[PDB]
């Protein structure tokens, strides 16, 4: 859906299905101070 | 053909016409033991005439010789000396220590302790060199001190008009030292100190610029105050860098540094005393058992380093000191006994003069410029020579001081 | 980090904390890429000309850690490393060429609001981010400010600082310098030009340079902090390793190594 991962987690681990989602923050649907500063930069 | 760096005494006899006679430390790797006996006489011998020729000078004066290539060059009077001629070199050179072996293949050993530094050196720096023997024309030299000279000191005497073109003998002379070094070294003969009475001289001279193991980046330079032994202030480019260095603070906060060259074999030793202590104290005040010391007690660290850049050129007459040291009668017409430099005849040869130069270059490269990353490794420690320090060019296994001086004044 | 700020708790859950166990000292940032695999710089374990070779016993990370000092009970997590890989080819006689490394703990570390593994970039992500003016954030530990004195222990931040700079173009980072320029890094921060600045300093190298992607919202490691000439100095630019440019390497040492 958003994701796919590329590594196989045998020899990688877990946590890259998961990867990139702060647990206090995107998951919490909270920003961080200055995120915004860098969406604005993207042209 | 005959490899001297590989050669052994026997195998070509070579031999003075006189001999002399006169009534700790571990020994480097890899070395043969009478090429270290001889170092560490050049050591000793270093010390005293390092001395006399600062007693000479102006403490904001520079400094800068190789006493290695003055003891190699008086080796070769050595060589034909006889009677009260020969005992004062050995002397004063403190050939007069070693065993009987070395003493009397001296010439040979010393090219053999050359031999092993000239290939270390040019492994990635510079370390050029012109040394010769220059006779009048008017005289019939030994031919087999000749063939001698040649195969352990590179070339044998060679023979000039000074009788009849003393000017011309001494463009001659400063064209070929310049010749032998790139225009490197110039004007080793100053106009004067050759005239139609000259006889014999020496001339010994030697250019070094090392590739840095670590350089400085130029764009760490810029101008900084130095402060000169007088009480002025000075414009001097000073350089920085940060990395692991051989370091150590001594006696009476002086601080000692050990830049090595690329290879590691070959490194320049800075000492630079306190604000305080004055430059001049530390010089009397130095031996080489104290060095040694100071070198033995070296510890590795991250720290930084502001270091002028600086040139040095420094010429001059050795007979004055010499003389001054003892060396008296190889000067005199009268007193002189070179018998085995001339054929047979009857001489009245004696050495004129000898003449001493050599240049140091030193700079930020000592190809890519290298960069070493963003990881913590903080400076223990800084080194800021903004004032008189000394410097010293070493051979680390042997710690054969090749080239020793100060820099009173790097600025303009 | 220089003019930076102090991070907020939890902002950056991948963040590593790179340790020599003794004599103990700081020596890097890492990031998080899974529960098992660290990815760091490589001259930050090894640098030949400072006799410096790192292996998997004289090392150790925190993870999840927010002060730099102050031990933060049930937060912050010890690993030791079963080993570690240095990129082959990284070149430390000269540039830092790709200045990689990838070290593997010895047990799986478990995540939390404190820990968390950040995501590498695939081909697509790559080339819509990596694009010259758009920002990307810099972390880590490193000093606050370049030094030319004795420095042990001086300009050190109480906790985690960040900073955000933006891509430059590789004209202009390749001009600023006169070190030989590689496709395997590429520069960050401000131009003089731009009033603001910021950037990486002695002490961050290893940490990640990260974004966030428009398309998912999740964060992407984007590259490492690997090298500069001083720290925020004018008309000068922090230096980066490019991560999806090596992505082949990693592979290759994780589905070969990780077994
Ligand atoms: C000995 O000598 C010594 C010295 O000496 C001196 O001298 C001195 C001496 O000394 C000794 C002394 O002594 C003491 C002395 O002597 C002396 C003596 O004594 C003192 C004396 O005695 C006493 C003597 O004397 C004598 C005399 O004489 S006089 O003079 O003195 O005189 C005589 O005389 S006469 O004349 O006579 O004769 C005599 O004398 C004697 C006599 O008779 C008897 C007698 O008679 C009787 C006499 O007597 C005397 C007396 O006295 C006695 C005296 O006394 S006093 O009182 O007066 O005196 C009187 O009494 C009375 O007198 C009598 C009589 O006299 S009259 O004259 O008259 O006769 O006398 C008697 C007397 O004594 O005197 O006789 C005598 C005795 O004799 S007797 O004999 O018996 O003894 O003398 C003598 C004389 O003099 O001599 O002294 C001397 C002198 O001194 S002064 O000072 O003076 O001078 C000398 O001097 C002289 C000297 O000098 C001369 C000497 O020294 C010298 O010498 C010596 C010797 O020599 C011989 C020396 O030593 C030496 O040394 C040496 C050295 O050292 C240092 C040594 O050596 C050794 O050791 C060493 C060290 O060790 C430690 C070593 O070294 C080492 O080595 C090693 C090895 O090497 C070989 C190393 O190692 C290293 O390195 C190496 C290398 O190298 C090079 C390495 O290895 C290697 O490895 C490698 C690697 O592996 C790992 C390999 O390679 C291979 O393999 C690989 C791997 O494979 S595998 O299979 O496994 O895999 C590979 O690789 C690979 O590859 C691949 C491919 O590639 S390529 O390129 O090719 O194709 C890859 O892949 C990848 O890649 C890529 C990339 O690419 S690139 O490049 O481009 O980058 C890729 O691809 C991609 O990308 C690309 C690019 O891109 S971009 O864009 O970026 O650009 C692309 O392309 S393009 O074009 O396009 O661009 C591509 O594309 S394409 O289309 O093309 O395809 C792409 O592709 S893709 O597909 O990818 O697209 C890739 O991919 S990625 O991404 O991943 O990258 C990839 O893949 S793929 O498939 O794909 O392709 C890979 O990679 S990875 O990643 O995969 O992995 C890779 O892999 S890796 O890993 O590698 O990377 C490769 O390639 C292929 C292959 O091939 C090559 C290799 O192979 C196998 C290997 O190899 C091996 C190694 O490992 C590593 C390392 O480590 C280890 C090392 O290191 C460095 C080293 O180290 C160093 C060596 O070797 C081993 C050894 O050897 C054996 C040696 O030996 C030991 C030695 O020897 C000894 C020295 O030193 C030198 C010199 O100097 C010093
Ligand atoms: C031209 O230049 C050359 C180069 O130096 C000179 O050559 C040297 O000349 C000296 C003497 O003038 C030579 O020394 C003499 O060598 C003799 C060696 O013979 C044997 O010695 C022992 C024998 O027991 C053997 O081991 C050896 O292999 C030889 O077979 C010695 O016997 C001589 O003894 C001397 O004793 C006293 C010193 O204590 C002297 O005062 C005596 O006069 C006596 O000579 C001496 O040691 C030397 O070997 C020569 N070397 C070379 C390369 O040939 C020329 O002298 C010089 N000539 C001119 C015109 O200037
Ligand atoms: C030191 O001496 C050497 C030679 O003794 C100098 O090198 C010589 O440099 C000249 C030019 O400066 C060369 O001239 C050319 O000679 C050839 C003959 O081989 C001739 O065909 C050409 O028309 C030209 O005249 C000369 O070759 C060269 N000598 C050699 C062969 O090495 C050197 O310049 C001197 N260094 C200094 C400046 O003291
Ligand atoms: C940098 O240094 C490490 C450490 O090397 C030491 O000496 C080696 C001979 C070896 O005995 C090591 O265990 C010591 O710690 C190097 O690591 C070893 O390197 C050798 C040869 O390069 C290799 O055979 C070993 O597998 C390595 N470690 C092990 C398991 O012994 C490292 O390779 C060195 N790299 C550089 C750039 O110098
Ligand atoms: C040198 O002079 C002394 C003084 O008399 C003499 O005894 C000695 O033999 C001389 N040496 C030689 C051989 O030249």
């Amino acid at each position: 859906s958003e994701y796919q991962t590329f590594f196989n987690p045998r020899t990688f681990g877990s946590g890259e299905a998961d990867c990139g989602l702060r647990p206090l923050f995107e998951k919490k649907s909270l920003e961080d101070k200055t995120e915004r500063e860098l969406l604005e930069s993207y042209i | 053909p005959v490899d001297i760096c590989t050669a052994k005494p026997r195998d070509i006899p070579m031999n003075p016409m006189c001999i002399y006679r006169s009534p700790e430390q571990k020994i480097p790797e890899a070395t043969n033991r009478r090429v270290w006996e001889l170092s560490k006489a050049n050591s000793r011998f270093a010390t005293t005439f390092y001395q006399h020729l600062a007693d000479s000078k102006n403490d904001n004066d520079n400094i800068f010789l190789s006493p290695l290539s003055i003891s190699t060059a008086f080796a070769m009077t050595k060589l034909g000396a006889c009677n009260d001629t020969l005992q004062q070199l050995m002397e004063v050179f403190k050939f007069d220590t070693i065993s009987e072996k070395t003493s009397d293949q001296i010439h040979f050993f010393f090219a053999k302790l050359n031999c092993r530094l000239y290939r270390k050196a040019n492994k990635a720096s510079k370390l050029v060199s012109a040394n010769r023997l220059f006779g009048d024309k008017s005289l019939t030299f030994n031919e087999t001190y000749q063939d001698i000279s040649e195969l352990v000191y590179g070339a044998k005497l060679q023979p000039l008009d000074f009788k009849e073109n003393a000017e011309q003998s001494r463009a001659a002379i400063n064209k070929w030292v310049s010749n032998k070094t790139e225009g490197r070294i110039t004007d080793v003969i100053p106009s004067e100190a050759i005239n139609e009475l000259t006889v014999l001289v020496l001339v010994n001279t030697i250019y070094f610029k090392g590739l840095w193991k670590s350089k400085f980046s130029p764009e760490n330079t810029r101008k900084e105050l130095f402060y000169k032994a007088d009480g002025e202030s000075c414009s001097a480019s000073m350089m920085y860098q940060e990395g692991k260095f051989r370091y150590r603070r001594v006696a009476e906060g002086t601080q000692v540094l050990e830049l090595p060259f690329k290879g590691d074999d070959i490194t320049m030793v800075l000492i630079l005393p306190k604000p305080e202590k004055s430059l001049a104290k530390v010089e009397k005040e130095l031996t080489p058992e104290v060095l040694q010391e100071w070198l033995d007690e070296l510890e590795e660290m991250m720290l930084c380093v502001h270091m002028p850049r600086f040139r040095i050129e420094d010429g001059f007459s050795l007979k004055e000191q010499l003389q001054d040291m003892g060396l008296v009668d190889l000067f005199s017409p009268e007193k002189s006994k070179l018998p085995g430099i001339v054929a047979e005849g009857r001489d009245d040869l004696y050495v004129s003069d000898a003449f001493h130069k050599a240049f140091l270059e030193v700079n930020e490269e000592g190809t890519a410029v290298v960069i070493a990353g963003r990881s913590l490794n903080p400076n223990r420690v800084c080194f800021k020579a903004n004032r008189p320090f000394l410097v010293f060019i070493r051979e680390v296994p042997l710690n054969t001081i090749i080239f020793m001086g100060r820099v009173a004044n790097p600025c303009v | 980090i220089v003019e930076g700020s102090d991070a907020e708790i939890g902002m950056s859950p991948w963040q590593v904390m790179l340790f020599r166990k003794s004599p103990q000292e700081l020596l890097c940032g890492a990031s998080l890429i899974s529960d098992r695999w660290v990815l760091t710089a490589a001259h930050c374990l090894l640098y030949p000309p400072w006799d410096k070779n790192f292996t998997e016993n004289d090392l150790l990370v925190r993870i999840g850690k927010h002060s730099r000092t102050r031990y933060e009970r049930n937060i912050e997590k010890i690993s030791m490393l079963e080993k570690i890989y240095i990129h082959p080819r990284y070149n430390w006689r000269e540039n830092l060429d790709r200045d990689i490394a990838l070290m593997k703990l010895k047990k799986p570390v478990a995540f939390s609001d404190y820990i968390h593994p950040v995501c590498l970039p695939d081909r697509e992500t790559a080339a819509s981010l990596l694009q010259a003016g758009y920002k990307g954030r810099v972390t880590g530990w490193g000093n606050l400010k370049e030094t030319w004195t004795a420095n042990v222990g001086k300009g050190q931040p109480s906790v985690l600082q960040v900073v955000n700079l933006p891509i430059v173009e590789r004209p202009v980072c390749k001009d600023s310098t006169r070190i030989r320029i590689t496709d395997n890094m590429f520069c960050a921060g401000y131009k003089p030009d731009e009033g603001k600045r910021g950037d990486a300093c002695e002490g961050d190298a290893g940490g990640p340079f990260v974004m966030k992607s428009p398309f998912n919202n999740r964060w992407y490691q984007m590259g490492i902090v690997s090298w500069g000439e001083g720290c925020d100095r004018d008309g000068k630019y922090g230096f980066y390793t490019h991560v999806f440019r090596l992505k082949k390497w990693i592979q290759k040492v994780i589905d070969q190594f990780g077994e």
